[PDB]
């Protein structure tokens, strides 16, 4: 059900898009360990996802918590990393995406800064990098995030190192 | 997957020691995120 349309790099949803990825880019307390070394990012391709199924499935959810929340639905538009990448846009996110093991417990964690997702892509603490030369800070080797559409809601604030 | 706080959908995680770190978000329902956009992209190595 899914189908991916490329954006071109004249588009100015390309260039928006674009522009959040790399204006949030910041340095990590791992030195770089997890995602590697980076200010920036060569952006090679952005596609649109497009899956009529799960566009549905996202707006009744989003309507749900906004007939909760005062009629806001609080969304916003977060990055997020995973090995799992190629299921979630042909099947969705779902209890398999969860990162078990976090400090907000077992769910499905998104981030405002695109390099604090970089850091999951090749797994939990960049796992053992690429796959092609074992390097979480490869240069060489194309990665791929999501800039995904998320409904808050009514969000608990914890505060926290 | 664990639940939402009780009266809450998400959970927000707010630095409070990194000033340069903006928040991070969980969610408990994978209905509540649309994978929007795919981004395809190498990290560059700094001059
Ligand atoms: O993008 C994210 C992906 C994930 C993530 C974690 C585990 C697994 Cl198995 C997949 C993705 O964790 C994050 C934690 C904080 C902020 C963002 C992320
Ligand atoms: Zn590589």
């Amino acid at each position: 059900g899914t189908i991916l349309i490329d954006l071109s790099p004249d588009d100015k949803e390309f260039q928006s898009v674009e522009e959040e990825m790399q204006s949030t880019v910041r340095e990590h307390r791992d030195g770089g360990h997890a995602g590697g070394i980076f200010n920036r990012y060569n952006i090679l391709k952005i596609q649109k996802v497009c899956n009529k199924k799960l566009w549905e499935r996202y707006t009744h959810r989003r309507k749900e918590v906004s007939e909760e929340n005062h009629n806001h639905a609080n969304e916003r538009m977060l990055f997020h990393g995973s090995p799992f990448v190629n299921a979630i846009i042909h099947k969705g996110f779902d209890e398999r995406h969860a990162y078990i093991g976090g400090m907000f417990g077992a769910g499905i964690y998104f981030a405002e800064n695109s390099s604090k997702s970089n850091q999951y892509v090749y797994g939990i603490g960049g796992g053992t990098g690429c796959p092609v030369h074992k390097d979480r800070s490869c240069y060489i080797c194309h990665r791929q995030l999501l800039f995904c559409r998320v409904t808050l809601g009514k969000s608990f604030l914890q505060f926290s190192a | 997957m664990a639940h939402s706080p009780p009266g809450h959908h998400s959970v927000t995680g707010r630095p409070s020691v990194n000033g340069l770190a903006l928040a991070e978000y969980v969610i408990y329902r994978g209905e509540q995120a649309y994978p929007e956009y795919l981004i395809t992209y190498q990290i560059m190595r700094p001059e």
